């Protein structure tokens, strides 16, 4: 659910 | 069935401005993050501008590469993707792509557009030249003859070159355009059966569409 | 801004073999680097997204793996469609930054260019300029050196070579060389030469014309 920069 | 079509590409002058279009399709726009990125003609991808989905309240972010001189925007109701470009520069020439995220990570590009070009230079529209290579002067052997078209002095890229031939299967080399003296010059060479030539029709067929000029070329022996 | 250094720029490989790709960043960007496809006249194509996640679409043959500076791609048994560009994109931070790039070529046979040279047209000729042409064909690698003599001395200014992108067909590479002189210049010398230098051979390959035969 972290997948980087958002 | 995701499409991305950028538009807005062309000539422009140093100091002026430009706006780029995207069209998307095949989507939900306002669920997806959506991005500019350039690539100039020698060069690497460059990052340029950044704008967030709806839950995100539709915010920006920028390259400072580029010295503000860029703003992204959307319209959503048309799903219509735009860059402003003020001030523009010839180190400004590049391919521009827009891109949309993969739906998870949401700073990578799932899907690009084909791009639409940005030329900014002082030079001006302008059609080729068209000048035939064929054999004539000296040696002449070969079960295969070699011919070609000069493309040369056009402005701004790019030309289409087309040889027919038909029937016969031929072998086609279009070189990569290639600036001198402030204008472009391209080549085309095919090769054709000794049997063949010359007492069967050989053609380029240069397109320029900046100009709206098409050059049918014959080629003669020298 | 994250620096990444991406390295082979250059891979020759058939199909059925493996490859690897690295990419090297300034600073940790976590595990979040990503992995395109770059083919003329194909939209770009992400691979990989957070350093080993597959991409809907992408098949199991493509491994990611890495986390803080160092990350790798590899690309086994490789298909037609695989040969192409390959870019790695950090995606944990702004400004989102790339690798420079590597391509990622198919290996064939070493061949010989062959060798066409051409006069200035009388068509040009008429409309005031002269450009000799020589075309290096169908040859590989793409290493290649040409050398444009008048009246055999060696000229260097005024030379054009451009490269073709690797043939869709039989995989070799060509380059023009075109040699833009003037009207007047071109009329003062007879003997034009040009010199293929290619790795098939300690010989150059010599085309040449003279005026006097015509």
């Amino acid at each position: 659910t972290d997948h980087g920069a958002e | 069935e995701v499409n991305l079509v950028e538009s807005g590409g062309g000539l422009e002058q140093s100091g002026g401005s430009l706006s780029l279009s995207c069209a998307a399709s095949g989507f939900t726009f306002t669920d997806y993050y959506m991005s500019w990125v350039r690539q100039p003609p020698g060069k690497a991808l460059e990052w340029l501008a950044l704008i967030r989905n709806k839950a995100k309240g539709y915010t920006t972010e920028y390259s400072a590469s580029v010295k503000g001189r860029f703003t992204i925007s959307r319209d959503n109701s048309q799903s219509i993707l735009y860059l402003q470009m003020n001030a523009l520069r010839a180190e400004d020439s590049a391919i521009y792509y827009c891109a949309r995220d993969n739906g998870a990570a949401r700073a990578t590009f799932a899907y690009w557009g084909q791009g639409t070009l940005v030329t900014v230079s002082a030079a001006k529209t302008t059609p080729p030249s068209v000048y035939p290579l064929a054999p004539g002067c000296g040696d002449t052997t070969g079960s295969s003859v070699t011919l070609g078209c000069l493309v040369k002095g056009y402005f701004p890229e790019s030309v289409t070159v087309t040889w027919n031939s038909g029937s016969l299967s031929s072998s086609v080399h279009t070189f990569p355009a290639l600036l001198q003296s402030g204008l472009y010059t391209m080549s085309s060479s095919v090769t054709v059966p000794s049997s063949t030539w010359p007492s069967q029709t050989v053609t380029c067929s240069v397109a320029h569409p900046a100009s709206s000029t098409t050059v049918d070329k014959k080629l003669e022996p020298s | 801004d994250v620096q990444i250094t991406q390295s082979p720029s250059y891979l020759a490989a058939s199909p059925g073999e493996t490859i690897t790709i690295n990419c090297r960043a300034s600073k940790s960007i976590r595990k979040f680097l990503a992995w395109y496809r770059e083919k003329p006249g194909k939209t770009n194509k992400l691979l990989i997204y957070s350093g080993s996640t597959l991409q809907s679409g992408t098949p199991s043959r493509f491994s990611g793996s890495g986390s803080g500076t160092d990350f790798t791609l590899t690309i086994s048994r490789l298909e037609p469609e695989d040969f192409a560009m390959y870019y790695c994109q950090q995606h944990n931070d702004y400004p989102l930054t790339f690798g420079a790039g590597t391509k990622l070529e198919l290996k064939r046979a070493d061949a010989a260019p062959t060798v066409s040279i051409f006069p200035p047209s009388s068509e040009q000729l008429t409309s005031g300029g002269a450009s000799v042409v020589c075309f290096l064909n169908n040859f590989y690698p793409k290493d290649i050196n040409v050398k444009w003599k008048i009246d055999g001395s060696e000229r260097q200014n005024g030379v054009l070579n451009s490269w073709t992108d690797q043939d869709s067909k039989d995989s070799t590479y060509s380059m023009s060389s075109t040699l833009t002189l003037t009207k007047d210049e071109y009329e003062r010398h007879n003997s034009y030469t040009c010199e293929a230098t290619h790795k098939t051979s300690t010989s150059p390959i010599v085309k040449s014309f003279n005026r006097n035969e015509c």
